[PDB]
């Protein structure tokens, strides 16, 4: 009743005192971790059939 | 044909049935001849804690029916200091210091009924009804039990199971055969009636009172009655398995011989008495006690036969004049007086006189007008030939006394007063009821003794619970003929079929170690024509039912939640349960047997709903709009 | 009053987080991500069908090898496959017909798996007769078991039911910790790429944040207006994406504490009902209650792809750890392989 209603505003503020970025250096992060990697991606687009498992391999 | 068993699993089905009716006991299953049977085997060969408590307690039963004293005082000795006593009381159960002294007792003062070690007899049972009945549940001898218990409920008779000979009667419904049932070979009585007659004489009342009196005396194996075993019916007669009597009536026998004196005539009362104290305790009235319905066996013996007219008063207190004119008692004949077995002990003493006279005790200018009979029993007394005994002249008094007060067996004991006339005294009524004396007439073996139509429909309605079998005789016959050969050549092809499945398996057991609810044959007819009659072993578990054949575990199945419902139609005069599923299609089934039909439709029923039920209330298995 | 007071509190830091989450909504990743060519047209084919499962699919989950797979079905099975070939390795009849959910340890000594029974059954596939056998059965939750994940061989976290999520020491077999916060049944469980961190989604329309070696919540997430089904991490493990029964996926970023971007289109109504991405996190998968499994471009939130090869709800779907392949799970008893 009072000890969870109590128990929240406790939680809370262990939620509101954190640090965050600005969404645009996140979404920055993001961008470059998916350019740095496009190339290791099979499904971004297809590869050789030799390489294909799942192909003739 | 020949019996044949269902196989183990018919378990899984048949356990549930009788769990659901409370069948499942150790009260329920050890009074049951086919129980007792598998329960002794599996005391005696297969649980060793229990072996010396099954060998006492049918010693027991042996010294019950040991009939010389002189046998009882020998074998009571035998018992009491036996190898069996001085195992009991070495093991864990010695009998209580109180049960103990009450044996002894008895014995000091060398006293012998056949009760004797009752006591112990309670105290051994209170030692089986735990874990050791526990133990026999879960052991192969229930299995077995199961396996007897579904034929026994799936018993449908036709006149192709009896193989009949001669005709032993007639009458103005039917003729009476004796054949022989095929299953066991037993030898039975017949008696055929004719739907096509009964309505004609608007008799249906009568068959079925005969059939519902049956039912109430034709426990106990009662050596004075004609008793039924089964009851059936083709399209057109009703049939009823009686004891088999090839000996005439009396009514017959009467004519043929000539009067019977009062010691021929001794022998028939005593075993007629035993018949109504028989009735008599299971609140039954004959009211029809004449000699044509006293049939003999081919030794003489004889038994009373046709309950059509008899009667329950263990609420009723039946109504009004019913029976034979001049072998019925005041209170049969006012049709304002209520009475109970009174009306027997008066109609005996009119039965005796015909056979030491010839004629009832008030009809002798041999008038066929009943208000004339009717007249001389309700109005003048009694007055014996003087040519008579003093001793029969105080039975045939005490019998015939129209005042009901004032009757032997009205006073308060039943048949004990009549049993202790002096008319009796030479008699031993233990070896009465054992039939030991000798008969006064043996019949010879070849005895002759001694149309219209209308249809049918509505009739047949009033005959959907004709249909019948006792239990207690069903299994007494089997006993008796098959049973242990049958137990003995299903144990060796289950034996085998185990073999077999060594050398191909090692896959078992699929119905083990899951949520599987229930298992068992079943043929499955599948949308539409297309499909025909296959035989398959299904699974039910909570949230589907699975099917397989042979050699394969099962690759098809069926969910709860596509199952609509659940209903039972009709094929080929064959009842089956027809399954609605969600797409519009349908899936029949047909049972082996009406139990199992009963717990499938019993259970698909609550495995569905629970199923419905419960996948609504999860988000991830639910359907989302 | 004293509740009064707690509650006007508890909607002022709400405020607060509110208030502080738009300080830094100084851009969208929409626009950060203009520059970028869009990814095409994704097409995939059916690679392989796997045949087995007599009933539903519920889910399904890849081995760290990217060639085995096991998956739990209505049948009351698990099956782990072989997806090169397609054979069974192995046949796990389970002991409860209502699973839900199944897992792949790492080591992929053991699977596990758990739904209406309330209790998470670890599997050892490395006896010593090779036969399979439940070696642990966890208990505990008093609601259903929804999802489950191995640390490694001695610990699994699981969500449940009963609102709550856990993590066990399978040995022990006790709850090591309980993660207590969701509102409702806690539907879906991702492991972040170090093991240290984890998330949830719950019917309460939220997914959180929790501390794996601290039991504590450290951030919330909501803005789904519905039920969260499914939920995955980036592959860096600073974001992840939700799918929830509202018709849309949802990004979600860790240190800028607030939503990035969300997947959706005025033709797609029906649920989702399991989200993953592939290798480099272009791409975002996710299967539908409409029979399809749609690909969205991460950076961009155009629809790259569908793919349509199942005549019932997909209701699970992984990407492998090499991203060769995409396996959906559905409720017409298959499996298929994509790429
Ligand atoms: O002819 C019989 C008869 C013959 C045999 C047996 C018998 C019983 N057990 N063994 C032989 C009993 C019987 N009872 C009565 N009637 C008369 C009757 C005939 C047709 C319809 C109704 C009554």
């Amino acid at each position: 009743s009072i000890a969870q209603a109590r128990k929240l505003v406790e939680q809370l503020k262990m939620e509101a005192n954190i640090d965050r970025i600005k969404v645009s250096k996140a979404a920055a992060d993001l961008m470059a971790y998916c350019e740095a990697h496009a190339k290791e991606d099979p499904l971004l687009t297809p590869v050789p059939a030799s390489e294909n498992p799942f192909r003739e391999k | 044909k020949k019996i044949l068993l269902p196989e183990p699993s018919i378990r899984s089905v048949m356990q549930k049935y009788l769990e659901d009716r409370g069948e499942v006991t150790f009260e329920k299953i050890f009074s049951q001849k086919l129980g007792y049977l598998l329960f002794r085997d599996f005391c005696l060969n297969h649980l060793e804690e229990a072996r010396p408590l099954v060998e006492f307690y049918e010693e027991i039963k042996k010294y019950e029916k040991l009939e010389t004293e002189e046998e009882r005082v020998a074998r009571s000795r035998e018992i009491f200091d036996s190898y069996i006593m001085k195992e009991l009381l070495a093991c864990s159960h010695p009998f209580s210091k109180s049960a103990t002294e009450h044996v002894q007792g008895h014995l000091g003062k060398k006293q012998v009924p056949p009760d004797l070690f009752q006591p112990y007899i309670e105290e051994i049972c209170q030692n089986l009804r735990g874990d050791v009945f526990q133990k026999f549940i879960e052991s192969d001898k229930f299995t077995r039990f199961c396996q007897w218990k579904n034929v026994e409920l799936n018993i449908h008779l036709t006149m192709n199971d009896f193989s009949v000979h001669r005709i032993i009667g007639r009458g103005g419904f039917g003729e009476v055969y004796g054949c022989r049932k095929a299953d066991t070979g037993k030898m039975y009585a017949m008696k055929c009636l004719d739907k096509k007659r009964i309505k004609m004489k608007q008799g249906e009342t009568l068959a079925l009172n005969e059939r519902i009196m049956l039912s109430l005396v034709s426990t106990g194996d009662c050596p004075f009655i004609v008793c039924m075993s089964y009851a059936f019916h083709t399209p057109d007669k009703l049939s009823f398995i009686l004891d088999l009597m090839n000996g005439g009536d009396l009514h017959y026998h009467l004519s043929q011989h000539g009067v019977f004196s009062e010691a021929d005539m001794r022998f028939y009362a005593a075993e007629i008495i035993l018949g109504l104290e028989h009735m008599h305790n299971r609140f039954v009235v004959y009211r029809d006690l004449k000699p044509a319905n006293i049939l003999l066996d081919e030794h003489g013996h004889v038994r009373i036969s046709d309950l059509g007219l008899a009667c329950d008063f263990s609420k009723k207190k039946p109504h009004a004049s019913v029976g034979t004119h001049g072998y019925m008692a005041p209170e049969v004949l006012q049709k304002g007086v209520a009475y109970d077995s009174s009306a027997d002990w008066f109609s005996l003493g009119c039965m005796l006189f015909k056979l030491l006279r010839g004629h009832s005790p008030f009809r002798q200018h041999k008038t066929k007008d009943k208000h004339e009979i009717d007249r001389m029993t309700l109005t003048m007394a009694v007055e014996l030939p003087d040519s008579f005994s003093p001793e029969l002249r105080s039975l045939l008094e005490g019998l015939l006394q129209r005042d009901v007060n004032r009757r032997l067996g009205c006073l308060g004991r039943g048949a004990q007063e009549v049993k202790e006339s002096p008319f009796f005294r030479s008699l031993d009524w233990q070896m009465v009821f054992l039939q030991k004396y000798p008969p006064p007439l043996i019949p010879p073996r070849g005895e002759v003794n001694a149309k219209g139509i209308k249809l049918l429909d509505s009739d047949q309605e009033l005959y959907r619970n004709f249909p019948l079998t006792i239990s207690e005789r069903w299994q007494q016959e089997v006993a008796e003929t098959v049973f242990d050969t049958i137990n003995a050549e299903t144990d060796r092809l289950e034996a085998r079929k185990k073999a077999k499945n060594k050398q191909l398996g090692h896959e078992e057991d699929y119905a083990l170690g899951k949520d599987c609810i229930m298992h068992g044959y079943m043929s499955k007819m599948g949308n539409p024509f297309l499909t025909q009659w296959q035989r398959r072993y299904f699974y039910l578990f909570p949230n589907r039912l699975e099917w397989r054949g042979e050699g394969e575990a099962p690759q098809s199945l069926l969910t709860m939640e596509e199952i609509q419902s659940v209903e039972e139609t009709q094929i080929k005069e064959r009842k089956c349960l027809l399954l609605k599923i969600r797409g519009g299609k349908q899936f029949i089934l047909q049972c082996d047997s009406d139990p199992e039909l009963v717990q499938w439709k019993k259970e698909l029923r609550d495995a569905y709903r629970e199923a419905q039920q419960l996948v609504q209330r999860v988000p991830k298995m639910k359907n989302k709009p | 009053s004293e509740l009064d007071q707690l509650r006007q509190e508890a909607e002022q830091l709400k405020n607060q987080i509110r208030d502080a989450r738009k300080a830094c909504a100084d851009a969208t990743l929409s626009q950060i991500t203009n520059n970028i060519d869009p990814v095409g047209r994704i097409q995939m084919r059916t690679r392989r069908t796997l045949r087995g499962h007599l009933a539903k699919i519920y889910a399904m989950h890849w081995g760290t090898d990217s060639r085995l797979l096991v998956s739990a079905s209505q049948d009351g099975k698990l099956i782990i496959w072989d997806s090169y070939t397609t054979n069974k390795v192995h046949a796990i009849p389970l002991r409860s017909s209502w699973v839900m959910t199944c897992a792949y340890a790492p080591s992929g000594n053991y699977v596990a798996c758990g739904g209406l029974d309330n209790i998470c059954s670890i599997y050892n596939l490395k006896t010593r007769e090779g036969n399979v056998r439940v070696s642990r059965e966890l208990a505990g939750h008093t609601g259903y078991l929804s999802c489950c994940r191995f640390l490694d061989d001695n610990q699994i976290v699981t969500s449940s039911g009963d609102t709550t999520c856990a993590l066990w020491d399978i040995e022990t077999g006790q709850q090591t910790t309980t993660f207590t916060g969701h509102t409702g049944d806690v539907m879906s469980l991702s492991l972040a790429p170090d093991t240290r961190l984890f998330v949830s989604g719950a019917c309460d329309a939220s997914a959180k944040l929790w501390d794996v070696r601290e039991g504590m919540c450290r951030q919330t997430f909501t803005g789904h207006e519905s039920d969260i089904n499914a939920i995955c991490f980036f592959p860096n493990g600073n974001a992840f994406a939700t799918g929830s029964d509202d018709a849309t996926c949802r990004l979600f970023d860790l240190r800028a504490d607030q939503e990035l971007m969300t997947y959706s289109h005025d033709n797609i109504i029906c649920g989702i009902t399991s989200v993953s991405f592939s290798k480099s996190g272009r791409l975002l998968l996710a299967g539908y209650d409409d029979f399809n499994c749609n690909v969205w471009d991460a950076l961009k939130a155009d629809r790259a792809g569908v793919l349509a090869g199942h005549d019932n709800r997909v209701s699970c779907l992984g990407v492998t750890d090499d991203g060769m392949a995409v396996a959906t799970g559905s409720w017409d008893s298959f499996l298929k392989i994509w790429n």
